[PDB]
């Protein structure tokens, strides 16, 4: 059984001929107090002759601007330490701590969308005096947690059984490792903006933070090798798709201070020039 | 066997493609890449009473 | 009923305050046609590049002006592909919207008056002498009536009860007109077609026809209004046709 | 005047002033300075490639007893820029009167050799220059301040697209946690 | 068989030696159609008083001549309404008619190529340098190639064999062209269409297409026949188009 | 265009050699004409949020994309008997038109003893 | 399924194959070797009157 | 769903026979001054047997 | 007279020079030095094998007062090269006579045991060799040059095809950037 399906492109308008007029059409006057944006075309203004506009406006839909590979963590940890935390990477996950993806999510108030995840790894042979061995390739784990799962303490802990946590194993040489995740929030979509707190007095913790709440990873190596120290780094991408977005916001000006909040210091609205006449010649022998 | 056929993106002055679904879930599916539709009025003419462009605003 | 647009070419104006539109004696600007046609050759029509609004340059309208006057054509000879089809042909026809703009507050007075006068020949404050071209015309900057009578050599008599012409400046109202009155509108429209004894005619020759704006109740305010009004002017040709086609001419 | 609201006022005034330009930019939606930072400017700005028609709108917002009249006057590019009304008279232009409607509206059209002009603008794909002028003046009566503003928006016509979508030069950082 | 007349606008060539019109690739000129325009305003069109034959000057073919270019437009740009047109315009569209003309006795002997080469892009005489406008183009004076090679600074290498691109001369019959053969015929005719890779294109910036004469067979004659042979050009623009009217630009 | 990248790798002379690496990968990345441009191999930019990269490890079959037409006119063009300039000078001829951005390629293990 | 079914390149003096798109841009197609189209009068010939080779060029 | 395609081969062109002649058919005489080239095939100039030419381009 | 114009022109001239020949040259379209720069000699570069006939044309180039007729000569391969107008007789030939029409055709048919050659021919893919004689001589009235020239355009027929792409030896570099 086959199935067709059409696709219906849209094209911009066409610009429509238009000759000499004197009457009491006036399209040119308007007022802006109302809060009504004037629906003009050169052919109301000056003579046109006919065009046919073959444009399509197909690469600034939502899902074509969102749906792009973006870097949204990047950590490290090592084979060998005495410190015993340096040897798995934990963080939080959220959208917060790369400025572009935040910034291109921030042009909306709530969006909507299941994600495809990918996750890049690299490791490297720590820098000392005897170099040179015959290690086997390494491999890694990474498990995700929901929020109240129990936690790791190490890389030898019982939680790495993954019993009911979903969790990825891969060995290096091998193509980065994919999967996709559904909708997941106890709302009807995800909040960029929270003017609100946590607590019904009216404190505690202010914005963003209160509302998130989606679980945390963790990366270890598994062969638990090394007679010579080695260094990993794991990044993480994240990929929107099946996308809707509410309520459009004018775009972040000021630069980014921290993660947790929308804390900014004062920036100007553009850059000068030397007076409100100049334009520089451009026409010269 | 539940195949999809489509036409490809093409200009304008042997064009569609087949699809098949593998996964059992949904949120497993390729983006939505080909849907284009606008409604601009909700942000240009929010206004209660229309407002013609040939007539003046007011009055 | 008081806005107004017009457009021409790539050049739009609008109006809030105006007043109605004058038709010159009722008749549109048209292109010539074959049984009142004499030149044999093919003419060019460039259409939108040279039927479109123009604007000339100020003027301060101050308590004591006595008025100002432009002559047509030959104040658009240097306004883009207008005048350089003008200097490169023999042969030249077209009609006009002229478009007359002052505003001013609701606390000023004043009444200006706005008309063509076609074939306006003018009289030389020697009587047994005549005028020189400068005298009559300096392109897009207006010349000046006077309040009293006028001396020197090759000028024109310019005292503005006569209007240059020798006739009561009140009588003026025989030709097609408009008045700006600031209490009442902002703006003059005037639409005038071809008038000529001969279907075509050359434009550096001959001017068509004289713009006068006359104020016959003087500008008068009171004690911190503003102290600057000036007055704009803008035509635009149409119609435009040019026969006759070969090496620039020079002034 | 970087940090304050004046940045937003264009100021004109009474008497005679009809040889001073009231202003003048190019047009360069995504480049120049008056309006890369613009809510058109800043789509712009994700994407390497546009093309349409542009409205620009001018509001007064003097006293309800001011008159005037100016002219708004768009040149496209192969000439310096005007230094007259007389010159600036010449080009695509409308002449706004001032009355109870307080807006009105110039329109860019698109003329250009190429579909698409580059949103990182060169010599190559330039597109001209707006100026305004003194058509008459402005007249006031005793008792009205004699010193005025006017206010300009901007937006996209419904003929006007983008292509190459690419990252935006307006953010950054030097380490995690921004 | 032989005689041909071509009429444009108020001008008209006849001829009695003619071998037939090469249309450049079977297309003839034609205005710019709706569904492929990109420029909004309304455009212009002359009509008359730009698609007419102009004639530049005349070069002298000698015994030892190696040959001439022309650069398209440009050579054009001081011509009347068509060059006033370039002036005030920054797009600009429209197909050509050339004509060259050469004659001389039955006693003379002699072949000349005649040849338009579009995008026509030059090298210059230093490899590490480039070229100046001034080498290109002396506007309605040509260019001469040269029987050597060349030295100078900013100059174009001209000698004939590589016909100042690099390749060899004899296959520039891939292009639109004729031959005048002093035997046979006593003029070449090409009608060139409107060829670039956008709709419409700025008139100064961009040369669309190059004239080349180049003697295959050099001039000969005996005793006492004429000396003095001249070779002259004529061009007509065809289906012409402007947008963007601004003011007058200046080089 | 199809786009194919073959890319090889060799240890540098020296007289201390020996050693054990694992493989190494490489990252490519396109910046169209406006992007950031990176400085250094550590460089932000490198994050390629919205800029097409392809990750590569040596050992596997060359990689390959396609591209399609992408030139703000109606065709690429070969010759330009023109200027950048409105006054007849300035850059002459072809690399006033094509403007088609630029090509990064680096090391992603950021390692090597030797 | 959308597949397309065409004839192979032989000789003269089981013989088609067939093919299926899988991407969504046309782009990603694969090259289009089997179309062999000619007009060389637009080169050879590019004059207005029409010669007829048997008769004399001129006169 | 299947869908047939058919590829049109397109072969160069035979030679006809062609015997003696005698006339003032001249398709050997031409002027390049023109700009033409010349469409002449040797059945024109000589005698030339038939051929089923089976070439491709 | 490798950079100069002369190369392209072939003399001849008035007077008794029955026993003088014209011209010579072999037919290998494609190696050849007559050849291999011109427009079919540069495409047949690209490839390996081709098959077909060739078209030359030969036009006149002097004054109009001079009268003369040429034998033009083709010898399939198998033989030396003729030595005089009578051993050129025997081959495929056409006698031109200089008229009011200036150019005459002179068609090479394919004849081989192979359906097709290399373009890099050797003693097994040989074609033959084309020459010129005169048939009667130029003569000429007084007042008027006694020497002249003839030119020679070729061209390929409506049966030519060619195959086997490979990389041309005509461009080279010996490092990037070139
Ligand atoms: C075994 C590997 C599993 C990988 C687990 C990745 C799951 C990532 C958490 C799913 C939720 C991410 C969806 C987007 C979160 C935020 O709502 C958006 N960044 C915007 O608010
Ligand atoms: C992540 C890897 C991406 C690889 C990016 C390769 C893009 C190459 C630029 C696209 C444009 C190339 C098309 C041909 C360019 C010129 O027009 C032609 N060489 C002839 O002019």
């Amino acid at each position: 059984v086959v199935e067709a399906v059409e696709n219906a492109v849209a094209r911009v308008a066409d610009t429509i001929s238009s000759g000499p007029s004197n009457s009491q059409a006036v399209p040119a006057l308007t007022a802006v107090e109302t809060g009504h944006t004037s629906q003009v075309t050169p052919s109301d203004t000056i003579q046109t002759r006919h065009v046919r506009n073959y444009h399509s406006r197909s690469e600034s839909s939502i899902e074509n601007f969102l749906c792009r590979s973006a870097c949204v963590y990047m950590g490290e940890y090592h084979t060998t330490n005495t410190d015993t935390s340096k040897l798995f990477a934990s963080w939080t996950i959220n959208a917060r701590r790369m400025v572009q993806m935040r910034r291109k999510l921030e042009l909306f108030t709530y969006v909507r969308f299941d994600m495809e995840v990918t996750f890049v790894i690299t490791s490297k042979q720590d820098q000392g005096t005897q170099l040179g061995q015959d290690m086997p390739p390494l491999t890694h784990q990474i498990m995700y947690i929901p929020p109240g799962g129990p936690i790791p303490k190490s890389v030898t802990d019982y939680t790495w059984q993954t019993s009911t946590n979903p969790s990825i194993f891969w060995t290096e040489g091998n193509a980065p490792p994919r999967m996709s995740i559904p909708f997941i929030s106890i709302g009807n979509a995800y909040s960029n903006f929270y003017d609100g707190w946590s607590h019904f007095s009216q404190n505690g913790v202010y914005g963003y933070n209160t509302l998130n709440h989606m679980g945390q990873i963790y990366v270890r190596h598994v062969n638990g090798s090394s007679p010579l120290p080695m260094t990993s780094t794991v990044r993480m991408y994240f990929k929107p798709k099946h996308v809707k977005v509410w309520v459009p916001r004018p775009p972040r000006l000021c630069q980014y201070k921290n993660a947790s909040t929308v804390n900014f210091t004062p920036t100007n609205i553009t850059e000068k020039r030397q007076s409100i006449n100049y334009i520089p010649e451009t026409v010269k022998p | 066997m539940g195949a999809q056929v489509s036409t490809q993106k093409t200009g304008a002055h042997i064009i569609h493609y087949t699809n098949i679904n593998y996964y059992k879930d949904a949120a497993s599916n390729s983006a939505n890449r080909q849907d284009f539709s606008q409604d601009p009025g909700k942000f240009t003419e929010p206004v209660k009473d229309i407002m013609v462009k040939s007539l003046p605003a007011l009055n | 009923d008081r806005v107004r647009s017009i457009t021409l070419g790539n050049s739009t104006i609008t109006t809030q305050e105006s007043a109605n539109v004058v038709v010159a004696y009722g008749r549109w600007p048209e292109y010539l046609k074959d049984n009142e046609a004499t030149a044999e050759d093919q003419p060019t029509q460039p259409d939108v590049a040279t039927c479109r609004f123009y604007t000339l340059e100020s003027v301060t309208w101050e308590r004591d002006s006595p008025g100002w006057w432009w002559k047509f054509p030959d104040a658009l000879k240097d306004m883009g592909l207008f005048g350089q089809n003008m200097y490169y042909h023999y042969l030249g026809r077209a009609g006009y919207t002229i478009h007359v703009q002052c505003n001013a507050s609701k606390f000023h007075q004043g009444c200006l008056m706005v008309v063509c006068v076609p074939e306006a020949e003018m009289g030389c404050s020697q009587v047994d002498g005549t005028v020189n071209e400068h005298s009559l015309s300096e392109g897009e900057t207006a010349k000046k009536f006077a309040s009293t009578s006028t001396n020197g050599t090759n000028t024109v008599q310019s005292i503005v009860t006569n209007a240059g012409m020798g006739v009561g400046v009140g009588n003026l109202t025989i030709f097609p007109h408009q008045w700006i009155n600031l209490r009442t509108n902002n703006c003059a429209t005037i639409v005038m077609p071809y008038i000529n004894n001969v279907p075509m005619d050359n434009m550096f020759r001959h001017h068509n026809f004289t713009l006068m704006i006359i104020p016959f109740v003087p500008l008068d305010y009171s004690s911190d209004s503003s102290t600057y009004v000036p007055i704009t002017v803008t035509v635009a040709p149409m119609c435009a046709e040019y026969n006759g086609l070969r090496l620039a001419t020079s002034l | 005047k970087l940090d304050t609201m004046e940045i937003y006022r264009i100021p004109v005034q009474s008497g005679n002033h009809q040889s001073s330009q009231v202003f003048g930019f190019q047009v360069q939606p995504g480049l120049d300075n008056v309006f890369k930072h613009t809510l058109l400017g800043e789509i712009l700005n994700y994407y390497a490639h546009w093309s349409g028609s542009i409205k620009l709108t001018f509001v007064f917002c003097g006293s309800a007893m001011a008159t005037g009249k100016f002219l708004l006057a768009y040149a496209p590019p192969g000439a310096n820029a005007p230094k007259s009304r007389k010159d600036a008279m010449l080009g695509t232009h409308i002449i706004w009167d001032v009355g109870l409607q307080s807006s009105c509206v110039l329109c860019i059209p698109w003329i250009s050799q190429t579909h698409y002009r580059l949103v990182q603008q060169d010599e190559y794909t330039s597109a001209g220059n707006v100026t305004c002028w003194y058509q008459t003046g402005i007249v006031v009566p005793a008792g009205t301040p004699t010193s005025c503003s006017i206010m300009c928006f901007v937006s996209a016509c419904n003929d006007f697209s983008v292509r190459l979508l690419k990252d935006t030069p307006f953010i950054e950082q030097s380490a995690l946690l921004q």
